[PDB]
């Protein structure tokens, strides 16, 4: 009916625009003010979250550092009694129970494993092996050739 | 409309915001407090490291680094001729460590 370009029908709805600035300064003032405090409280949270990450990695890492022993082994053979025959390499042989990550059908002979010595508790496979055929070839030491090393 | 009942729109905005800014006065309470937390966390770091430095200093035993297995776990052969998979401590070398080089290990840990 009445305009939003100005008002139509003077001092009744131009009266309502007349009384707007008293209600309007309060809510516009609080709007920019209290939103910038939302951003600020979040800014100073973010700062200490960053510090938290660094300080707290140290304390849990203590557990890892204060571990009793590790001991790399190798599977001679499994047994279907749900134990494995493992030759620890500096020491001797122990038949010992496995963890949940691996089982007797993920284990085969001549595979290197990692141990967490909770009583020689098999943990993971090791990501390294040195082949016994590669021993001979290493100590010989040969690189690859092609037919430009023979050609002519 | 827009300009018909303009003071009925005003009053509702005003009542809402009076209440919500009391709930945001608890967030300005938070803003003054987290300034205090950041200094606390820095003092606990200096202490966190102090802990581990006790472990760093002697008694020690001397090993030899063979090869990494991740970058947070490595392999060493100790000079008792025994192999251990060990934690790689942070804030150390990782570029002369990964090639074969002497390295210090703790004796009780």
């Amino acid at each position: 009916m009445t305009a939003a370009v100005t008002s139509s029908n003077i001092v009744l709805e131009t009266h309502e625009s007349g009384i707007k600035p008293y209600f309007e300064q309060k809510i516009q003032e609080t709007e920019l003010k209290i939103r910038s405090k939302t951003e600020n409280v979040r800014r100073l949270e973010a700062q200490r979250n960053a510090l938290n990450d660094k300080v707290r990695f140290i304390k849990d890492e203590l557990r890892l550092l204060q571990e009793p022993g590790s001991y790399v082994g190798e599977v001679i053979k499994i047994v279907s009694d749900k134990k494995v025959l493992v030759k620890v390499q500096p020491e001797g042989k122990y038949i010992v129970d496995v963890a949940k990550d691996i089982n007797v059908k993920d284990l085969k002979a001549s595979q290197r494993v990692c141990l967490r010595s909770d009583s020689y508790m098999l943990h993971k496979v090791l990501e390294n092996k040195a082949d016994p055929l590669v021993s001979l070839m290493m100590v010989e030491k040969v690189p690859d050739s092609t037919y430009d090393m023979v050609g002519g | 409309n827009n300009n018909s009942a303009l003071s009925n729109v005003n009053s509702d905005i005003y009542f809402k915001l009076k209440k919500l800014e009391k709930e945001y006065e608890l967030l300005t309470l938070q803003e003054d407090y987290i300034k205090d937390e950041q200094r606390h966390l820095k003092r606990e770091l200096k202490r966190a490291q102090e802990e581990v430095k006790r472990i760093q200093s002697v008694p020690l035993v001397i090993g030899q680094f063979l090869e990494p297995i991740d970058q947070n776990t490595g392999i060493v052969s100790s000079t008792t001729g025994m192999s251990y998979v060990v934690r790689i401590l942070s804030t150390l070398d990782r570029e002369l460590l990964k090639p074969s080089m002497s390295v210090a290990l703790h004796r009780h840990s």
